[PDB]
């Protein structure tokens, strides 16, 4: 999924 | 001379580009720390990874990529990454260099255990840039154009990101034909360098084999942005 980009993608 | 609403999105484009930079605690590093292969790589990689830090956080702010769907987000983020790094690379390699920095760096990266294949390709695009004195918003601009193109792999709604794309060339050719009115082919001049920019997505790809034998396991932003193992 990608979980640190989509992480710092919603901050 | 510029539309109401084009400035209105020029002005946002600029509160996005403008808000970052590259911290005192990695600039320092260029100067400070000792010279070799391990630790002028090590720098690089944490330029690298800077570079991702305020390339994605740009990228959130672009107008409009918010309603585009969470899969064709991170697409364009992987997609663009590459380029996106050499042209910010480039800028701050001809602009926010205090004159020593930049031949410090230019040593570094001269013996960060890199090959000249790569090396020297790297240093003639920046020169080529160097040539078109850019300007602050010319860089901001390619920046989110190179991010929004409909050309990477994997999207799948190429139309709701050509129409983010429009607006923005409109505003760099707008933008050209004011800064540079004498000379009415820089906005084809900039584009072709935008060419020359996607060569480089060879040079990444082959240069993650070369160098990933002595086995680094880059930080894991880069390991995740790049696509790495
Ligand atoms: C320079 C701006 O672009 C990069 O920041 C970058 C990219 C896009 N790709 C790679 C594979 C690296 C790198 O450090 O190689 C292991 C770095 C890199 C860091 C310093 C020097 C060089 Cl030639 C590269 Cl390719």
């Amino acid at each position: 999924n990608e979980a640190l980009l989509r992480y710092l993608l919603d901050k | 001379e510029l539309t109401p609403d084009q400035q209105t999105l020029l002005h946002f484009i600029m509160d996005s580009y403008n808000k970052q930079r590259m911290p005192q605690e990695i600039t320092n590093k260029i100067l400070k720390e000792e010279f070799s292969a391990e630790e002028n790589f090590l720098i690089l990689t944490e330029m690298a990874t800077n570079h991702v830090q305020v390339l994605v956080e740009f990228t959130k702010k672009l107008p409009g990529f918010q309603t585009l769907d969470h899969e064709d987000q991170i697409a364009l983020l992987k997609g663009s990454a590459v380029e996106a790094m050499f042209l910010r690379s480039a800028e701050i390699f001809n602009k926010k260099l205090p004159s020593g920095h930049s031949d410090l760096l230019e040593e570094r990266i001269r013996n960060s255990g890199i090959s000249d294949e790569y090396i020297t390709p790297m240093f003639s695009f920046y020169k080529s840039i160097g040539e078109l004195k850019m300007t602050q918003e010319e860089y901001a601009l390619l920046t989110a154009i190179v991010i929004l193109s409909p050309d990477r792999q994997y999207i799948k709604d190429r139309e709701a990101v050509e129409k983010l794309q429009e607006p923005l060339l409109d505003v760099l050719q707008k933008l050209c034909k004011i800064h540079q009115p004498e000379n009415p082919q820089h906005f084809a001049c900039l584009l072709g360098r935008l060419t020359e920019l996607r060569t480089f997505n060879h040079h990444h790809a082959e240069m993650l084999m070369s160098w990933r034998v002595n086995d680094h396991k880059f930080t894991p932003l880069l390991c995740e942005i790049w696509d790495v193992q």
